[PDB]
DNA sequence: TAATGCTTGTGCCTTTATTAAAGAGGAAAGTTGCGGTGGATTAAAGCACCATCGTGCGGAGAATACGATAAGGCTCTTGCTTCATTTGAAGTTATTGACAGTTGAATCGAGCCGCTCAATTGGTCAATTATGGAGTCAATAAAGG
DNA sequence: CCTTTATTGACTCCATAATTGACCAATTGAGCGGCTCGATTCAACTGTCAATAACTTCAAATGAAGCAAGAGCCTTATCGTATTCTCCGCACGATGGTGCTTTAATCCACCGCAACTTTCCTCTTTAATAAAGGCACAAGCATTA
């Protein structure tokens, strides 16, 4: 049967997701996670929907930028696979 | 009655900007009219630059409307606006780029 | 309670630049926010400049210096040109 | 609410890495990303809840989120 | 022209914490600059808070919120405790 | 006459801080007295913390005066002060550290 | 004044690298460092000269340098 | 004769210069360079001495921090020698 | 190269929903005058910044011998990619019900303005003690054995 | 581990410079009162947020199998490093000369405040046309030979 070598479908997904503009994480799990996190600061809080949407957009943008930095760090060390050490190095140089 | 905007040859409002500047001043400050004229002119210039680039990007894609994607493309394709505007645009995506060593 | 925005003037400028291109509501909101941010930066820098030199009045000189401090290079030069032209036209009218 | 951090599935992280131009991914990346996202959310939500508490309210508003993001140099357009 | 600094009060605090330790002029200038920076940040945040909620006057509530926003964690908690104690002593005196 | 500082039990000046706040206020705002008391208390607290750490660092080196080096050591050795104070200290140097792989 | 960038000798760059914990140094590092230092100085000096010009003066003051440094998030203590 | 292995005197200099607090670049060349750079923005400028001193301190602090970042980038790639590519990577992640 | 599966770019129907156009009203900008504070102009005097010499010494430049590090090549296996089957939870739609946000008055409390008093804080001067230089001794580490 | 040699911490003494205490002045904070606006409390409307069921179907979990990428080991040659000799320009110490900064008085000019008029900018209602979904589909790439 038809099969593709590793890395081809990955490149197709890279090209497809760099052209779209939609959100990539599901909404209900994110809202539940945000509510659980906010539980630790004040009890019985209520959330407006646009607040959760804004949080999701900001978080996704942050993660995409961090992954770009991680990819640079991984290429510098003669690799194509990203590892936690690259994330740690990027976060350390950024000052976080 | 002749508006200050038509006197200075602008499209942006001069009186509104002067009122906002007067509101935002600190501890018995004063604002002249030339300050409002200067500020309105610069705001109009920046708006025209961004809109021109966005419209060119929109025409490149054969559409008749401007969306956040076109603003993102126009801003990230220009170094001066890239330095000036560091904020995040909702629904803009990213600029398509791929590394040479990954291909 | 009415809300104040810049949509009318952004539409005027757009129809000046591209007569046959429209704009959506989300893009208009984004442009409004961007204009507000720029105005914030300019006013902040002008206030700081007035504080440093011990002069309580904001003049076009303070605006010009703030513009030179905030915008980069060619943007700053062209913006200064437009501002000076507008001030000269206003005074001569 | 408990154990909701696992609701950020591995396919979502893979899609986020794809949008960033990543070609191959290891196995501990998902746990690392979950921790990083938790820290970021904690900071932003703390600031937003402080803004909400000052105004003597009980509901979190999108403008509180906008201000909290702007405080950390992460200005966002399209919700203000 | 006389120049205003915090050197006398820094000396008083130092003699409170370490009765037998001195300080040089460079260190005292550095501390003066640091105190000025902190005061600037606090005043800035308080003004922004007053602007957001449409309240013209600055109260200890605005200062407390600004302190919670500016200082981190245990520093903020202890500073809030000291400020509340000082305000209570002032009012009860 | 009883000073506000002695009334609140502080070493820092309350009247000076109130005057500075009034000077720095925006567009005919108002400032209460409790705000000045709170601000003076917090400034005193921060000063005491930094001075205590610096004095301990000075005593570690068997000297009797504080220099910029001691301030640098005290600030960089504490995580909260490291986060709060990002500035550069003239004549402070660096914290001695050598990576393990270089030895 | 011409060709004064070469007045930053390589022993000085070596000492600056030593203070930062560096053990070995290549050959093009000196040219790279000279370029980086030139860019940094250009930015700061441009801002300082703008501050000086606004005040209708002809001499550059240390406070102009302090303000210019603070503008780019490089606050300095000990000269203000 | 008596000689030392490479890297021993380097470690001694690392320990020596991390303990002192003095300026490391000569003053007259730096002053000349600053004057030459400022020549391009305004003609016939005068400089106050404390201004040149402040510029020197800021520049030295900046260079030391950048070299620390470069050392981290070099260690990540399994090396002890720093190269221009490490400086480029550090400056790219920093956002410069 | 080559066919061939396979996924994407292009043309067309739909239909729809989203932007362009019109309307009432109410909120703000333009007009005119009056006073009083802030910016621009000019002269003086003093301080600060630039240019000159001498010098003499510690640091910088160039050559040298060489040991250690970066770079390239090969093996290899373990971990990450691709594909199917089954399921389970997110997304859509409609519905209740109560809680919390918003607006409008009334009212008490607190901050600002204004002149006087006197105590507090800034600048100048002599000193004494903590600190840097210089010499010396002992403890420690490194290169070869 | 041992021996020899270079390096640096610890001790002592000496000089010195730089932080402390004292005294004069000049500056502003405290005090008292009058007044006017702003934060606080209470009630009523009502917008919307949380909780419920019913249903579908599409994406997430798990497993099998496969393939290529990271990691380890070995070799080489070239390139930064430690050392010595020579010289060169920087830093220290006085000395002029001048030009640029700051201060003080003066004049004028221009901006804020206040009431009135009008016109333009902002929520509400309708639509019409540009864009996403679906279908059909040509063509350019990927794969084994």
């Amino acid at each position: 049967p038809h099969r593709y070598r590793p890395g081809t479908v990955a490149l197709r997904e890279i090209r497809k997701y760099q052209k779209s503009t939609e959100l990539l994480i599901r909404k209900l799990p994110f809202q539940r996670l945000v509510r659980e996190i906010a539980q630790d600061f004040k009890t019985d809080l209520r959330f407006q929907s646009h607040a959760v949407l804004a949080l999701q957009e900001a978080a996704e943008a942050y993660l995409v930028g961090l992954f770009e930095d991680t990819n640079l760090c991984a290429i510098h060390a003669k690799r194509v696979t990203i590892m936690p050490k690259d994330i740690q190095l990027a976060r350390r140089i950024r000052g976080e | 009655p002749i508006t200050r905007s038509s006197r200075a040859g602008l499209q942006f409002p001069v009186g509104r900007v002067h009122r906002l500047l007067k509101t935002r001043s600190t501890a018995h400050g004063r604002v002249g009219a030339t300050a409002a004229v200067y500020t309105a002119a610069i705001l109009e210039y920046l708006t025209a630059e961004v809109l021109e680039l966005a419209g060119n990007a929109s025409k490149d894609l054969k559409v008749k409307r401007i969306s956040p994607r076109h603003l993102q493309l126009a801003i990230r394709g220009d170094e001066e606006l890239d330095t000036l505007i560091k904020g995040t645009i909702a629904g803009g995506g990213v600029i398509p780029h791929i590394h040479k060593s990954l291909i | 309670k009415n809300v104040e925005t810049y949509k009318i003037y952004i539409f005027k400028v757009l129809k000046q630049v591209h007569p046959d291109i429209g704009i959506s509501s989300k893009a208009m909101g984004i442009m409004n926010s961007f204009i507000n941010d720029i105005f914030e930066k300019l006013a902040q820098e002008s206030s700081k400049l007035a504080r440093y030199n011990k002069k309580p009045t904001i003049t076009s000189r303070e605006i010009q210096t703030a513009v030179r401090l905030v915008l980069p290079g060619e943007l700053a030069k062209h913006a200064v040109s437009e501002g000076t032209k507008a001030v000269t036209k206003f005074t001569s009218s | 609410l408990r154990d909701n951090i696992q609701g950020i599935t591995k396919p979502a992280i893979r899609r986020l890495a794809r949008r960033g131009g990543v070609k191959r991914i290891s196995g501990l990346i998902y746990e690392e990303t979950r921790g990083v996202l938790k820290i970021f959310l904690e900071n932003v939500i703390r600031d937003a809840v402080t803004y909400t508490e000052h105004a003597r309210r009980k509901t979190v508003t999108a403008m509180d989120v906008v201000y909290a993001l702007k405080r950390q140099g992460r200005t966002l357009y399209g919700f203000g």
